[PDB]
Protein backbone atom coordinates (compact mmCIF):
# COMPACT_ATOMS: atom_id res chain seq x y z
CA UNK A 1 0.00 0.00 0.00
CA UNK A 2 0.89 3.96 -0.13
CA UNK A 3 2.38 5.77 3.03
CA UNK A 4 2.59 9.09 3.51
CA UNK A 5 5.21 11.25 5.29
CA UNK A 6 4.17 14.66 6.18
CA UNK A 7 6.26 17.68 7.46
CA UNK A 8 6.81 19.25 9.48
CA UNK A 9 4.60 17.77 12.01
CA UNK A 10 4.00 20.89 14.06
CA UNK A 11 3.96 24.52 12.81
CA UNK A 12 4.18 28.08 14.38
CA UNK A 13 4.33 31.35 11.89
CA UNK A 14 3.33 35.05 12.19
CA UNK A 15 0.64 35.96 10.10
CA UNK A 16 1.90 37.26 6.74
CA UNK A 17 5.06 34.58 7.01
CA UNK A 18 5.54 32.01 3.98
CA UNK A 19 4.48 28.65 5.05
CA UNK A 20 5.08 25.18 3.00
CA UNK A 21 4.34 22.26 4.33
CA UNK A 22 5.36 18.62 2.45
CA UNK A 23 4.00 15.43 1.71
CA UNK A 24 6.49 12.61 0.59
CA UNK A 25 4.69 9.17 -0.93
CA UNK A 26 6.55 5.56 -0.52
CA UNK A 27 5.36 5.12 -4.00
CA UNK A 28 4.52 7.30 -7.27
CA UNK A 29 1.22 8.81 -7.35
CA UNK A 30 -0.70 10.87 -10.03
CA UNK A 31 -2.29 13.83 -8.08
CA UNK A 32 -1.90 14.70 -4.24
CA UNK A 33 -4.69 15.79 -2.61
CA UNK A 34 -4.82 18.23 0.65
CA UNK A 35 -7.55 18.40 3.76
CA UNK A 36 -8.07 21.59 6.52
CA UNK A 37 -9.29 20.83 10.05
CA UNK A 38 -10.59 22.85 12.10
CA UNK A 39 -11.18 21.43 15.41
CA UNK A 40 -14.09 19.43 16.46
CA UNK A 41 -15.09 20.04 12.52
CA UNK A 42 -15.17 17.78 9.38
CA UNK A 43 -12.26 17.98 6.90
CA UNK A 44 -12.98 20.31 4.18
CA UNK A 45 -10.87 19.96 1.20
CA UNK A 46 -8.30 22.82 0.66
CA UNK A 47 -6.45 21.81 -2.75
CA UNK A 48 -7.30 18.90 -5.34
CA UNK A 49 -5.74 17.26 -8.31
CA UNK A 50 -2.31 18.62 -6.92
CA UNK A 51 -2.71 22.69 -7.16
CA UNK A 52 -6.14 23.12 -7.86
CA UNK A 53 -7.75 25.67 -5.87
CA UNK A 54 -11.02 24.03 -4.26
CA UNK A 55 -14.03 26.56 -4.38
CA UNK A 56 -14.62 29.00 -1.52
CA UNK A 57 -10.83 28.77 -0.63
CA UNK A 58 -8.64 31.94 -0.55
CA UNK A 59 -6.11 32.38 -4.02
CA UNK A 60 -3.33 32.15 -0.72
CA UNK A 61 -3.31 28.88 -0.84
CA UNK A 62 -1.09 27.18 -3.70
CA UNK A 63 -0.09 23.31 -4.38
CA UNK A 64 2.56 21.78 -6.12
CA UNK A 65 4.37 18.68 -6.69
CA UNK A 66 4.92 15.14 -8.55
CA UNK A 67 6.02 11.77 -8.43
CA UNK A 68 6.17 11.15 -4.96
CA UNK A 69 6.72 14.99 -3.47
CA UNK A 70 4.48 17.79 -3.31
CA UNK A 71 3.77 20.94 -1.05
CA UNK A 72 0.97 22.89 -0.06
CA UNK A 73 1.87 26.12 0.38
CA UNK A 74 0.15 29.29 2.34
CA UNK A 75 1.59 32.36 0.83
CA UNK A 76 0.51 35.06 3.71
CA UNK A 77 -0.43 33.41 6.89
CA UNK A 78 -3.36 34.42 8.45
CA UNK A 79 -5.58 33.98 11.91
CA UNK A 80 -8.27 31.39 10.33
CA UNK A 81 -5.86 29.30 9.10
CA UNK A 82 -4.73 28.07 12.13
CA UNK A 83 -5.86 23.83 11.57
CA UNK A 84 -4.50 20.63 10.75
CA UNK A 85 -3.33 19.43 7.30
CA UNK A 86 -3.42 16.44 6.01
CA UNK A 87 -2.53 15.17 2.42
CA UNK A 88 -4.39 12.82 0.96
CA UNK A 89 -4.30 9.97 -2.18
CA UNK A 90 -6.34 8.24 -4.04
CA UNK A 91 -4.30 6.99 -6.58
CA UNK A 92 -4.60 3.59 -5.42
CA UNK A 93 -6.22 1.32 -2.61
CA UNK A 94 -6.23 1.49 0.34
CA UNK A 95 -7.10 5.39 0.09
CA UNK A 96 -4.33 7.34 2.71
CA UNK A 97 -3.71 10.58 3.93
CA UNK A 98 -0.72 11.60 5.65
CA UNK A 99 0.51 12.00 9.59
CA UNK A 100 -0.69 15.40 9.35
CA UNK A 101 0.59 18.56 10.41
CA UNK A 102 -0.53 21.30 12.76
CA UNK A 103 -0.44 24.85 12.17
CA UNK A 104 -0.21 27.46 15.13
CA UNK A 105 -0.30 31.59 14.56
CA UNK A 106 2.71 33.12 16.12
CA UNK A 107 1.04 36.83 17.82
CA UNK A 108 1.79 39.33 20.40
CA UNK A 109 1.91 38.31 23.52
CA UNK A 110 -1.44 39.16 25.51
CA UNK A 111 -2.24 38.92 29.35
CA UNK A 112 -4.96 37.05 30.43
CA UNK A 113 -8.47 38.68 31.58
CA UNK A 114 -8.45 36.19 35.29
CA UNK A 115 -12.26 35.11 36.43
CA UNK A 116 -13.63 33.28 39.53
CA UNK A 117 -16.52 31.62 39.99
CA UNK A 118 -17.61 29.92 43.61
CA UNK A 119 -19.49 27.18 43.58
CA UNK A 120 -23.33 26.92 42.27
CA UNK A 121 -26.07 26.72 45.07
CA UNK A 122 -27.86 24.01 42.81
CA UNK A 123 -24.11 21.63 43.12
CA UNK A 124 -23.62 22.31 46.70
CA UNK A 125 -27.13 21.11 47.21
CA UNK A 126 -25.51 17.94 45.59
CA UNK A 127 -22.84 17.55 48.05
CA UNK A 128 -19.50 18.58 45.58
CA UNK A 129 -17.92 21.85 45.50
CA UNK A 130 -16.21 23.05 42.14
CA UNK A 131 -14.65 26.04 42.62
CA UNK A 132 -13.65 27.40 38.57
CA UNK A 133 -10.66 29.97 37.55
CA UNK A 134 -10.88 30.90 33.71
CA UNK A 135 -8.14 32.89 31.92
CA UNK A 136 -9.18 34.32 29.17
CA UNK A 137 -8.36 35.11 25.44
CA UNK A 138 -4.31 35.36 26.27
CA UNK A 139 -0.91 34.36 24.57
CA UNK A 140 1.83 32.63 24.29
CA UNK A 141 0.05 29.17 25.79
CA UNK A 142 2.09 28.72 28.29
CA UNK A 143 0.04 29.57 31.84
CA UNK A 144 0.23 28.49 35.57
CA UNK A 145 -2.37 28.60 37.32
CA UNK A 146 -1.79 28.10 41.52
CA UNK A 147 -5.24 27.63 43.86
CA UNK A 148 -4.83 28.39 47.30
CA UNK A 149 -7.28 27.99 50.11
CA UNK A 150 -6.59 29.99 53.15
CA UNK A 151 -3.22 31.09 51.78
CA UNK A 152 -2.51 26.97 51.65
CA UNK A 153 -1.15 26.10 47.83
CA UNK A 154 -3.21 23.01 46.51
CA UNK A 155 -2.28 19.74 44.82
CA UNK A 156 -3.91 16.76 42.84
CA UNK A 157 -7.17 17.96 43.48
CA UNK A 158 -7.68 20.82 40.42
CA UNK A 159 -7.98 19.86 36.47
CA UNK A 160 -6.99 22.05 33.77
CA UNK A 161 -8.59 22.65 30.10
CA UNK A 162 -7.23 24.81 27.58
CA UNK A 163 -9.07 25.83 24.21
CA UNK A 164 -8.05 25.63 20.88
CA UNK A 165 -6.03 28.60 19.76
CA UNK A 166 -8.71 31.66 18.57
CA UNK A 167 -9.63 31.31 14.54
CA UNK A 168 -9.39 35.40 15.13
CA UNK A 169 -7.40 36.94 17.45
CA UNK A 170 -4.90 33.64 17.90
CA UNK A 171 -5.50 33.39 21.59
CA UNK A 172 -5.71 30.70 23.93
CA UNK A 173 -8.60 30.73 26.87
CA UNK A 174 -8.11 28.28 30.03
CA UNK A 175 -10.10 26.71 32.60
CA UNK A 176 -8.92 25.11 36.10
CA UNK A 177 -11.56 23.20 38.05
CA UNK A 178 -10.73 23.02 42.22
CA UNK A 179 -13.31 20.20 42.86
CA UNK A 180 -13.69 19.65 46.64
CA UNK A 181 -16.63 18.00 48.84
CA UNK A 182 -19.06 20.41 49.72
CA UNK A 183 -17.85 18.88 53.79
CA UNK A 184 -14.27 19.90 52.99
CA UNK A 185 -15.16 23.17 51.05
CA UNK A 186 -17.46 24.71 54.11
CA UNK A 187 -14.33 24.18 56.22
CA UNK A 188 -12.07 27.10 54.84
CA UNK A 189 -13.00 30.64 54.02
CA UNK A 190 -11.16 32.35 51.11
CA UNK A 191 -10.20 30.70 47.90
CA UNK A 192 -8.12 32.06 45.37
CA UNK A 193 -6.43 31.89 41.99
CA UNK A 194 -3.09 32.79 41.12
CA UNK A 195 -2.10 33.16 37.47
CA UNK A 196 1.21 33.51 36.06
CA UNK A 197 1.71 34.25 32.43
CA UNK A 198 4.21 36.21 30.24
CA UNK A 199 1.63 39.27 29.56
CA UNK A 200 1.64 39.66 33.38
CA UNK A 201 4.16 41.74 35.01
CA UNK A 202 3.25 40.22 38.50
CA UNK A 203 1.41 37.17 39.45
CA UNK A 204 -2.74 38.12 39.24
CA UNK A 205 -4.96 36.83 42.13
CA UNK A 206 -8.76 36.79 42.30
CA UNK A 207 -10.27 35.35 45.35
CA UNK A 208 -13.60 35.11 47.15
CA UNK A 209 -14.66 34.68 50.77
CA UNK A 210 -16.87 31.89 51.26
CA UNK A 211 -20.09 32.86 51.43
CA UNK B 1 -22.68 8.73 -20.20
CA UNK B 2 -23.96 6.17 -17.18
CA UNK B 3 -22.60 3.83 -19.38
CA UNK B 4 -19.33 4.73 -20.81
CA UNK B 5 -18.53 5.25 -17.12
CA UNK B 6 -19.61 2.18 -16.08
CA UNK B 7 -17.58 0.58 -18.56
CA UNK B 8 -14.25 2.57 -17.81
CA UNK B 9 -14.86 1.73 -13.70
CA UNK B 10 -15.19 -2.35 -15.12
CA UNK B 11 -11.81 -2.13 -16.35
CA UNK B 12 -8.99 -3.40 -14.54
CA UNK B 13 -6.69 0.09 -14.17
CA UNK B 14 -5.37 2.57 -11.87
CA UNK B 15 -7.64 5.13 -10.08
CA UNK B 16 -6.14 7.72 -12.06
CA UNK B 17 -5.91 5.69 -15.48
CA UNK B 18 -9.88 5.83 -15.02
CA UNK B 19 -9.95 9.08 -13.69
CA UNK B 20 -8.28 10.40 -16.44
CA UNK B 21 -10.56 8.47 -18.96
CA UNK B 22 -13.69 9.97 -17.15
CA UNK B 23 -12.61 13.77 -17.16
CA UNK B 24 -10.75 13.62 -20.31
CA UNK C 1 -26.09 21.89 -1.39
CA UNK C 2 -24.98 18.15 -1.29
CA UNK C 3 -25.02 17.02 2.64
CA UNK C 4 -24.35 13.60 4.32
CA UNK C 5 -25.14 12.69 8.13
CA UNK C 6 -23.80 9.91 9.87
CA UNK C 7 -25.82 8.25 12.83
CA UNK C 8 -25.05 4.99 14.66
CA UNK C 9 -25.10 4.21 18.85
CA UNK C 10 -22.65 6.61 20.62
CA UNK C 11 -21.67 3.42 23.27
CA UNK C 12 -20.61 0.40 22.30
CA UNK C 13 -19.40 -2.75 24.13
CA UNK C 14 -15.85 -4.45 23.08
CA UNK C 15 -16.92 -7.12 20.72
CA UNK C 16 -20.40 -5.65 19.88
CA UNK C 17 -20.63 -4.74 16.44
CA UNK C 18 -20.83 -1.18 15.47
CA UNK C 19 -23.83 -0.50 12.70
CA UNK C 20 -23.50 2.82 11.00
CA UNK C 21 -25.58 4.69 8.72
CA UNK C 22 -25.05 7.91 5.99
CA UNK C 23 -28.28 9.97 4.82
CA UNK C 24 -27.61 12.40 2.15
CA UNK C 25 -29.40 14.65 -0.25
CA UNK C 26 -28.10 16.93 -3.12
CA UNK C 27 -26.89 14.38 -5.36
CA UNK C 28 -28.29 9.92 -5.59
CA UNK C 29 -25.94 7.32 -5.16
CA UNK C 30 -27.32 5.64 -8.69
CA UNK C 31 -26.06 8.34 -10.92
CA UNK C 32 -22.93 7.28 -12.54
CA UNK C 33 -19.62 8.15 -11.12
CA UNK C 34 -21.11 8.42 -8.10
CA UNK C 35 -19.39 7.06 -4.51
CA UNK C 36 -19.37 6.94 -0.45
CA UNK C 37 -16.87 6.61 1.86
CA UNK C 38 -16.02 5.98 5.29
CA UNK C 39 -13.45 7.50 7.15
CA UNK C 40 -12.57 7.64 10.74
CA UNK C 41 -10.44 9.54 13.39
CA UNK C 42 -9.39 8.24 16.35
CA UNK C 43 -8.13 10.22 19.58
CA UNK C 44 -5.30 12.55 18.45
CA UNK C 45 -4.60 10.62 15.61
CA UNK C 46 -4.54 11.07 11.89
CA UNK C 47 -7.61 10.14 9.39
CA UNK C 48 -7.60 6.66 8.58
CA UNK C 49 -9.65 5.66 5.31
CA UNK C 50 -12.08 2.32 5.85
CA UNK C 51 -14.14 1.70 3.03
CA UNK C 52 -16.26 2.82 0.00
CA UNK C 53 -19.17 1.80 -2.69
CA UNK C 54 -20.42 2.69 -6.33
CA UNK C 55 -23.20 3.22 -7.95
CA UNK C 56 -22.50 -0.47 -9.72
CA UNK C 57 -22.34 -1.98 -6.30
CA UNK C 58 -18.69 -2.00 -6.42
CA UNK C 59 -16.89 -2.14 -2.93
CA UNK C 60 -13.91 -1.71 -1.23
CA UNK C 61 -12.39 -1.86 1.99
CA UNK C 62 -9.14 -0.76 3.94
CA UNK C 63 -6.91 -4.36 4.59
CA UNK C 64 -5.98 -3.04 8.52
CA UNK C 65 -10.02 -3.27 9.22
CA UNK C 66 -10.27 -6.55 7.41
CA UNK C 67 -11.97 -8.45 7.20
CA UNK C 68 -14.57 -6.52 10.09
CA UNK C 69 -16.03 -4.50 7.37
CA UNK C 70 -19.29 -4.73 5.48
CA UNK C 71 -20.24 -1.54 3.25
CA UNK C 72 -24.14 -1.83 1.30
CA UNK C 73 -26.17 1.24 0.16
CA UNK C 74 -30.12 1.62 -0.58
CA UNK C 75 -30.70 4.34 -3.38
CA UNK C 76 -34.36 4.01 -2.73
CA UNK C 77 -33.55 5.64 1.10
CA UNK C 78 -30.29 7.76 -0.21
CA UNK C 79 -28.34 6.20 2.21
CA UNK C 80 -25.03 3.70 2.91
CA UNK C 81 -24.21 1.59 5.80
CA UNK C 82 -21.03 0.28 7.47
CA UNK C 83 -20.78 -2.68 9.57
CA UNK C 84 -17.50 -3.10 12.04
CA UNK C 85 -17.72 -6.33 13.91
CA UNK C 86 -15.66 -7.06 16.81
CA UNK C 87 -15.36 -3.62 18.14
CA UNK C 88 -12.26 -2.62 20.25
CA UNK C 89 -11.73 0.58 22.51
CA UNK C 90 -9.04 1.75 20.29
CA UNK C 91 -11.71 1.61 17.68
CA UNK C 92 -13.53 4.72 19.60
CA UNK C 93 -13.12 7.39 17.05
CA UNK C 94 -15.31 9.86 14.83
CA UNK C 95 -16.66 8.28 12.10
CA UNK C 96 -17.51 10.43 8.76
CA UNK C 97 -19.33 9.64 5.22
CA UNK C 98 -18.09 11.59 2.39
CA UNK C 99 -19.33 11.82 -1.64
CA UNK C 100 -16.54 10.60 -4.40
CA UNK C 101 -16.38 10.93 -7.98
CA UNK C 102 -14.60 8.69 -10.38
CA UNK C 103 -13.94 12.10 -12.38
CA UNK C 104 -12.30 12.86 -9.06
CA UNK C 105 -10.80 9.96 -6.47
CA UNK C 106 -11.81 12.56 -3.27
CA UNK C 107 -13.65 13.21 -0.63
CA UNK C 108 -15.17 16.38 -1.78
CA UNK C 109 -17.90 16.90 0.26
CA UNK C 110 -18.24 15.38 4.04
CA UNK C 111 -20.65 14.29 6.65
CA UNK C 112 -20.29 15.86 10.10
CA UNK C 113 -19.12 13.28 11.65
CA UNK C 114 -20.59 11.16 14.78
CA UNK C 115 -18.35 9.74 17.72
CA UNK C 116 -18.52 6.14 19.20
CA UNK C 117 -16.98 5.09 22.39
CA UNK C 118 -15.72 1.58 22.80
CA UNK C 119 -16.10 0.97 26.74
CA UNK C 120 -18.10 -1.80 29.11
CA UNK C 121 -18.68 1.31 31.57
CA UNK C 122 -22.46 2.12 30.90
CA UNK C 123 -24.02 5.80 29.82
CA UNK C 124 -24.52 8.43 32.42
CA UNK C 125 -26.51 12.16 31.79
CA UNK C 126 -24.38 15.66 32.83
CA UNK C 127 -25.40 17.60 35.48
CA UNK C 128 -25.35 21.06 34.23
CA UNK C 129 -24.74 23.98 36.82
CA UNK C 130 -24.81 27.56 36.42
CA UNK C 131 -21.39 29.49 36.63
CA UNK C 132 -23.13 33.03 37.63
CA UNK C 133 -21.31 36.09 37.12
CA UNK C 134 -20.24 38.64 39.16
CA UNK C 135 -16.94 43.04 30.60
CA UNK C 136 -18.07 40.30 32.39
CA UNK C 137 -18.23 36.36 32.13
CA UNK C 138 -20.38 33.37 32.89
CA UNK C 139 -20.97 30.22 31.99
CA UNK C 140 -22.26 26.66 32.80
CA UNK C 141 -20.44 23.48 34.04
CA UNK C 142 -21.50 20.19 32.57
CA UNK C 143 -20.34 17.76 34.89
CA UNK C 144 -20.12 14.19 35.28
CA UNK C 145 -21.03 12.59 32.11
CA UNK C 146 -20.32 9.30 29.79
CA UNK C 147 -19.32 9.06 27.57
CA UNK C 148 -18.49 11.98 24.79
CA UNK C 149 -19.59 14.27 23.39
CA UNK C 150 -21.39 17.15 24.50
CA UNK C 151 -22.67 19.74 22.39
CA UNK C 152 -23.31 23.27 24.37
CA UNK C 153 -24.91 26.42 22.55
CA UNK C 154 -26.74 30.18 24.18
CA UNK C 155 -29.61 31.28 23.47
CA UNK C 156 -30.08 28.19 21.07
CA UNK C 157 -27.40 29.18 19.08
CA UNK C 158 -28.01 33.16 18.83
CA UNK C 159 -25.11 33.93 21.04
CA UNK C 160 -21.98 32.83 19.42
CA UNK C 161 -19.16 35.44 20.10
CA UNK C 162 -16.92 35.42 22.99
CA UNK C 163 -18.20 32.22 23.42
CA UNK C 164 -15.49 29.55 24.63
CA UNK C 165 -16.44 25.92 25.38
CA UNK C 166 -13.34 24.01 26.91
CA UNK C 167 -12.45 20.19 25.84
CA UNK C 168 -13.84 17.59 28.35
CA UNK C 169 -11.43 16.31 30.83
CA UNK C 170 -11.49 12.83 32.67
CA UNK C 171 -12.33 13.17 35.83
CA UNK C 172 -10.84 10.28 38.32
CA UNK C 173 -14.28 8.87 38.60
CA UNK C 174 -13.55 7.83 34.44
CA UNK C 175 -16.58 10.36 33.79
CA UNK C 176 -16.13 13.14 31.63
CA UNK C 177 -17.01 17.03 32.64
CA UNK C 178 -16.84 19.79 30.93
CA UNK C 179 -17.19 23.87 30.93
CA UNK C 180 -18.74 26.54 28.34
CA UNK C 181 -18.80 29.99 29.19
CA UNK C 182 -19.38 33.29 27.35
CA UNK C 183 -18.45 36.91 27.94
CA UNK C 184 -20.92 39.50 27.68
CA UNK C 185 -21.19 43.53 28.28
CA UNK C 186 -21.34 43.95 31.67
CA UNK C 187 -24.53 46.02 31.56
CA UNK C 188 -26.84 43.40 29.80
CA UNK C 189 -26.80 41.70 33.06
CA UNK C 190 -30.11 41.09 34.87
CA UNK C 191 -31.94 42.84 31.94
CA UNK C 192 -30.74 40.31 28.97
CA UNK C 193 -31.52 36.43 29.61
CA UNK C 194 -28.48 34.10 28.97
CA UNK C 195 -29.32 30.31 29.07
CA UNK C 196 -27.22 27.37 28.20
CA UNK C 197 -28.22 24.90 25.81
CA UNK C 198 -26.65 21.66 27.08
CA UNK C 199 -27.16 18.90 24.40
CA UNK C 200 -25.68 14.50 25.01
CA UNK C 201 -27.48 12.21 22.97
CA UNK C 202 -25.47 9.45 24.15
CA UNK C 203 -28.05 9.67 26.99
CA UNK C 204 -31.13 11.40 25.27
CA UNK C 205 -30.50 14.03 27.44
CA UNK C 206 -31.48 17.69 26.70
CA UNK C 207 -31.08 20.66 29.31
CA UNK C 208 -31.43 24.44 28.83
CA UNK C 209 -30.46 26.08 32.05
CA UNK C 210 -31.03 29.96 33.22
CA UNK C 211 -27.74 31.92 34.27
CA UNK C 212 -27.97 34.72 35.95
CA UNK C 213 -26.19 36.62 38.59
Amino acid sequence: DIQMTQSPSTLSASVGDRVTITCSASSRVGYMHWYQQKPGKAPKLLIYDTSKLASGVPSRFSGSGSGTEFTLTISSLQPDDFATYYCFQGSGYPFTFGGGTKVEIKRTVAAPSVFIFPPSDEQLKSGTASVVCLLNNFYPREAKVQWKVDNALQSGNSQESVTEQDSKDSTYSLSSTLTLSKADYEKHKVYACEVTHQGLSSPVTKSFNRG
Amino acid sequence: NSELLSLINDMPITNDQKKLMSNN
Amino acid sequence: QVTLRESGPALVKPTQTLTLTCTFSGFSLSTAGMSVGWIRQPPGKALEWLADIWWDDKKHYNPSLKDRLTISKDTSKNQVVLKVTNMDPADTATYYCARDMIFNFYFDVWGQGTTVTVSSASTKGPSVFPLAPSTAALGCLVKDYFPEPVTVSWNSGALTSGVHTFPAVLQSSGLYSLSSVVTVPSSSLGTQTYICNVNHKPSNTKVDKKVEP
